[PDB]
């Protein structure tokens, strides 16, 4: 007779809530949960939905503004355990003396004017500053391009008269990061020529640019001059060979920027984009939703999609089927919009069903994108469903999506009416009118 | 912005008592015993007498937290009898009902 | 037809530490409402039965605290108002369940605890003799 | 004159008799008349009257409804949560075997209350219980331990109960209880010279 | 004559809701409490703090929705949550209602350091239980 | 008629033999990386589909209590141990080994050990204040023929 003690199962603090949430589907009859489940406050249009959400966010912003303006009315902490996210937030530097610590504090606080004044006073007083501190200051200035940050209350955007280049000139010690941050800031603000000049300076200084600098340089090279596709293609390959020589290993952002910039040439870059994708697969840099979205937008052009676009979308869907996505690129959200756009264009309801199933698998739904993108996606999906499906399944989809998924537009309702007329099921026509109301 | 100046005086007394409570406890522990010599206990008596008057906890009065009424205050709710009745008779106090048996 | 094709699930990790054994969990819920306590008892019992946990229920005697206040704002001492705060109880005894199951059930029934109902869960943790006590160090 | 907004018909009309109710109410939420497809009425009726309808019925809004805990919902939740449970040792069929194998019982309490603060001092109390029979002691050690513990030992139940409440945390009180049991056992098995004055 | 929380009949025309109609001796008999929290139970603590919070919440909500409220609030507390259930007239445009909901939720959450939800049920007009 | 993923490549980067097994995570984060992470969070940013998601987000943010309820959650008395709280005799080493002062400080330490409402730092502070007071009063104590250290 022996007794065994089972192993202790452990889980995250939200595991039980997630397990419970797994058992509840979406309420078809209910408007999205962010709204109020009241007939007078349930939004009755897409415009009303957007306006209501914007009004709620405006109320939250006003409350946050008042909290930040009068922190002494909310400092009484009676919560146990302590809740840091409900405490007021301060925006005033503590280190007032001119010092490296004060400069770093202002950089962290993203106070551009305070940071610039701190650097000027530091330079005039001759007090010590490290290469890393000046690098962080350059990061802050170049990323914003000296543009002042925007709060609730208190093209080549790169200014010709800016303090970033002034401080870079005043910088006595410069390294790979110092050049890289300025190059990235120039490219972000579309100062392509200056970024290329500073890259030439870095090459002369025999420094090694980071992968982000390479991506910025690819964008600058593509957008700087108007040339035939082969010129930019050769330039991009030359930059990649430079990266190989520097032994820097590229990332997903590299090929993502390459495709986004090569999107202009369309048919010219179609096959070379396939070569880039094959190179990505061979290296092991798995494409994300943004990569496929960029390839889709590149292959998208008026003409005959059956030539190459159909193959592209079918291969993409075959590759991605049954795979749970993850946040890899900032442009991963627009994949489903373009995918459904081509699904509607090709009139392939089976392809659209596959795309929707891919969206529903796992947490892929979170990648549906902002409200406008979600509305466009569902509008195209429902239009295709009405066009190319039996009226019974069409009505089932209409019940499932509207109004839980989105609010239809008059054109979608007209398409549904046309489908009903084709099915000769006019008995639903009155109900639809009520739905329109 | 307290209800009356008496409530303000009570708040000041409570704050000062909270500030000086540790020292008062230490000195009283030095006093309220027979182990230590009498001279030290007399010195402790003088020292605790030298403390500010408002630091003494006995001067704290349990006034109502909404009308400053110094009597009829239910300690569990810190409200005067009139305010407590006004809230309870409107159903705004959980679980409190008229007692009939 | 808009059912999700795949379901995502939370991560349950089987650690190597042996689980804690509980002889008895005495979940004593206090409330001001007998019907609310009855509904909560039904919910908890159904959850325990569907989770394979032995459970017994009993109702400790209620406590009716009473107190008296003067009625009129001024004088009239002979006239009073008497208030009371009934506290109804329900004790659920769960026997012979491990630490993981106890934690899951407690979280489930606590997140769903109705407003106005307090809970006092008493856990009997079975333990083994420490090494210093199994044999005398002397 | 600006147009006046017209309230929509409640979505209970669009509901289906054989729908999935837990979808409508996944979590605890106040009673919404536009979301509950039941003609429930609450309120003491006036003379020759009917109880007030649910629309605007504050009495129903007061009730902590269990509409999010229907039996179907409870069954689905338990099915989901079964993955988190660990089977109790089938060998320990009765409390007799539990005492045979686990002779120390630790009692602790967790208090759940409504409020922003979760702290509660009464949660720091730990109660250790052990049967002296389940310990390994002789006659003299048992007799000395009984006198040492005093009232903590009930001869009727043969159970020693050590209650620790002097430390701020429950874990500290549990450690103190274990330490107290250890030192009591060791002193019980230790014999002093002055013990001869018994 | 008892005067607490009673609406004395004047002409037979003044409308009163269900709560206003019932006298204090009907609490827990024909009308429930307007605030539910574990403070007043046996052995529980912090009753005074919860009472002060409830009074301030009622005053703040009455002054934040001027004339919108059609009845008293219901303040439910579950753990550290705080649900304010209100019945509001359909006077304002829903934009203002949503703005006020977001505002009040955020401000009360930051002021009481607890997640405050605000659930509004709209009625066309003040519900009349009887006339006095 | 040919798979897009299979075909002639750029052939610039060979298949890396081993990926980066020596990461540079020790480097300080940059504003650019912070904004990249913000955009990675934004691409998942969606309105809450149901109340369960709201509860999950609140629990993640810390606004909502974890369950099952632990009354001591988010509170440790500086990681103290029972022996630090109770056995405070080690803090009396700056006091006479025997004498009335030792008896009084024994009473004080017993009271402090019985106290569950004070952290170890405050209990030590009380004893330190007593030591300082007795040191300042060593004249009177030595007049009473009671030596203090």
């Amino acid at each position: 007779e022996e007794v065994v003690i089972p192993k202790k199962k452990t889980w995250d603090k939200v595991a039980v809530l997630q397990a419970l949430a797994s058992t509840v589907n979406r309420d078809t009859t209910a408007v999205p949960y962010v709204f109020q489940d009241d007939p007078y406050l349930m939004p009755a249009s897409s415009l009303e939905s957007r306006s209501f959400l914007l009004a709620k966010k405006s109320g939250e912003n006003v409350a946050k503004f008042i909290i930040n303006s009068y922190p002494k009315y909310f400092q009484k902490d009676i919560a146990e355990p302590h809740i840091p996210c409900l405490m007021p937030e301060y925006f005033e530097p503590q280190i007032k003396d001119i010092s490296e610590a004060a400069l770093k504090e202002r950089i962290e606080l993203r106070k551009v004017k305070a940071s610039v004044d701190m650097f000027d006073q530091l330079l005039q007083a001759g007090t010590t500053v490290s290469l890393e501190t000046t690098n962080s200051l350059l990061d802050l200035l170049c990323y914003y391009g000296d543009q002042e940050p925007s709060t609730d209350y208190h093209g080549v955007t790169w200014r010709a008269k800016n303090n970033a280049e002034r401080i870079f000139s005043l910088m006595p010690e410069k390294n790979e990061h110092s050049y890289c941050t300025m190059i990235r800031g120039m490219v972000k603000h579309r100062a392509y020529e200056q970024a290329l000049n500073l890259y030439t300076e870095l090459l002369n200084n025999r420094l090694h640019a980071d992968v982000y600098t390479f991506n910025a340089l690819i964008e600058a090279t593509v957008c700087a001059i108007n040339e035939k596709f082969e010129e930019k293609w050769s330039k991009i390959l030359e930059l990649l060979r430079h990266m190989v020589a520097q032994k820097v290993k590229p990332n997903l952002q590299t090929f993502n920027t390459i495709l986004k910039c090569l999107r202009r040439f369309h048919v010219f870059a179609r096959s070379p984009a396939l070569q880039v994708l094959r190179e990505m697969k061979a290296i092991g840099i798995e494409p994300s939703l943004a990569t496929y979205h960029h390839i889709i937008r590149l292959f998208d052009q008026p003409g005959d999609p059956l030539k190459r676009s159909s193959f592209i979308i079918y291969d993409i869907m075959n590759e991605l089927m049954g795979k749970r996505f993850s946040p890899k690129d900032p442009d991963d959200d627009k994949f489903f919009q373009s995918a459904m756009s081509i699904c509607s264009s090709l009139r392939d309801l089976e392809l659209a069903y596959q795309v929707h199933g891919l969206l529903k698998t796992g947490d892929n739904w979170k990648f549906i994108g902002p409200d406008q993108h979600r509305n466009f996606y569902y509008s195209k999906f429902f239009d295709l469903i009405c066009l190319m499906e039996q009226i019974d399944v069409t009505l089932k989809w209409y019940e499932d999506l509207i109004p839980s998924a989105y609010f239809p537009h008059s054109q979608t309702m007209i398409h549904l009416l046309q489908a009903l007329d084709v099915a000769n099921r006019l008995e639903v026509i009155p109900k639809i009118w009520k739905d329109s109301k | 912005h307290y209800v009356d100046w008496r409530m303000w005086r009570d708040v000041k007394r409570r704050k000062m008592a909270y500030e000086y409570a540790d020292e008062r406890l230490r000195i009283n522990s030095l006093r309220k015993n027979t182990i230590l010599p009498k001279i030290l206990q007399d010195v402790a008596d003088e020292e605790i007498a030298a403390l500010p008057r408002d630091s003494c906890p006995v001067r704290i009065r349990n006034r109502c937290v909404m009308t400053s009424r110094p009597r009829g205050v239910k300690r569990r709710w810190r409200l005067s009898r009139i305010v407590f009745r006004h809230l309870a008779d409107h159903g705004q106090l959980s679980g409190i009902q008229r007692a009939t048996w | 037809v808009d059912v999700p094709k795949d379901l995502t699930k939370p991560v349950v990790t089987i650690s190597d530490e042996p689980d804690i054994l509980y002889k008895r969990l005495s979940v004593l819920v206090k409330g001001h409402d007998k019907a609310v306590l009855d509904s909560y008892e039904y919910f908890a019992v159904l959850a325990a039965k569907e989770l394979g946990i032995s459970i017994k229920v009993h109702e400790p005697p209620r406590k009716i605290e009473r107190f008296t206040l003067l009625q009129s704002v001024h004088i009239y001492k002979k006239h009073r108002v008497q208030y009371e705060m009934r506290t109804l109880y329900r004790c659920l005894e769960l026997e012979h369940l491990t630490g993981s199951t106890a934690d899951v059930y407690l979280e489930y029934i606590q997140r769903n605890l109705p407003e106005g109902v307090a809970m006092e869960v008493t856990k009997t943790q079975l333990e083994q003799l420490p090494e210093h006590i199994k044999e005398p160090i002397w | 004159r600006p147009p006046r907004r017209k309230a929509l018909p409640p979505r209970t009309e669009k509901m289906a008799v054989d729908q999935d109710w837990p979808s409508v109410y996944p979590v605890a939420a106040p009673f919404k008349p536009s979301a509950v497809p039941l003609p429930v009425r609450m309120g003491y009726p006036v003379k020759k009257g009917v109880p007030m309808a649910k629309e605007g019925n504050l009495e129903l809004l007061k009730i902590p409804n269990f509409l999010h805990l229907t039996p179907v919902a409870i069954k689905k939740h338990c099915e989901a949560l079964k993955d988190f449970c660990t089977e109790w040792p089938a060998a320990l069929d009765s409390d007799e075997k539990c005492e045979k194998h686990f002779p120390i019982e630790i009692d602790s309490t967790d208090y759940v209350s409504s409020g922003p603060s979760v702290r509660n001092p009464r949660a720091r109390v730990v109660v250790l219980r052990v049967k002296l029979s389940s310990l390994n002691l002789d006659d003299h050690a048992k007799k000395k331990l009984i006198k040492l513990v005093g009232e903590r030992y009930c001869k009727t139940t043969d159970v020693l109960t050590i209650k620790t409440d002097r430390c701020p945390l429950r874990r500290q009180n549990y450690d103190y209880a274990v330490y107290l049991l250890t030192v009591l056992y060791h002193e019980s098995w230790n014999t002093e010279e002055w013990e001869k004055s018994k | 004559k008892n005067r607490a929380a009673r609406v004395r009949v004047s002409k037979g025309d003044k409308p009163v809701t269900y709560e206003e109609a019932h006298a204090p001796h009907y609490i827990a008999h024909r009308k429930g409490w307007l605030s539910l929290h574990t403070g007043n139970l046996d052995g529980e603590d912090h009753a005074a703090e919860r009472t002060v919070e409830d009074v301030f919440l009622r005053k703040f909500m009455w002054g934040t929705f001027p004339g919108c409220l059609a009845d008293q609030l219901v303040l439910k507390r579950r753990g550290n949550q705080l649900e304010i259930c209100a019945v509001v007239l359909r006077q304002l445009s829903p934009h203002k209602y949503y703005f006020l909901v977001g505002y009040s939720e955020t401000l009360l959450s930051y002021f009481y350091k607890c997640p405050v939800r605000l659930h509004l049920q709209t009625v066309p007009s003040k519900v009349v239980y009887k006339y006095l | 008629r040919k798979n897009i993923f299979t075909g002639k490549r750029l052939n610039i980067f060979d298949m890396m033999a081993v990926t980066k097994e020596a990461p540079e995570t020790d480097t300080s984060p940059s504003l650019w990386d912070v904004e990249f992470a913000k955009q990675l969070a934004t691409v998942n940013e969606q309105p809450l589909q149901n109340g369960f998601e709201e509860l999950i987000q609140w629990t993640k943010e810390g606004k909502l209590w974890e369950f099952p309820i632990n009354n001591e959650a988010g509170f440790d008395d500086d990681g103290s141990e029972f022996h630090e709280h109770i056995f405070l005799e080690k803090h009396l080493e700056s006091f006479p080994k025997q004498g009335p002062i030792r008896h009084f400080m024994e009473l004080v330490t017993c009271g402090l050990s019985k106290n569950p409402y004070l952290s170890v730092k405050q209990k030590v502070e009380h004893i330190e204040w007593f030591r300082n007071y007795f040191n300042e009063k060593k004249d009177i104590l030595k007049e009473s023929n009671i030596q203090f250290n």
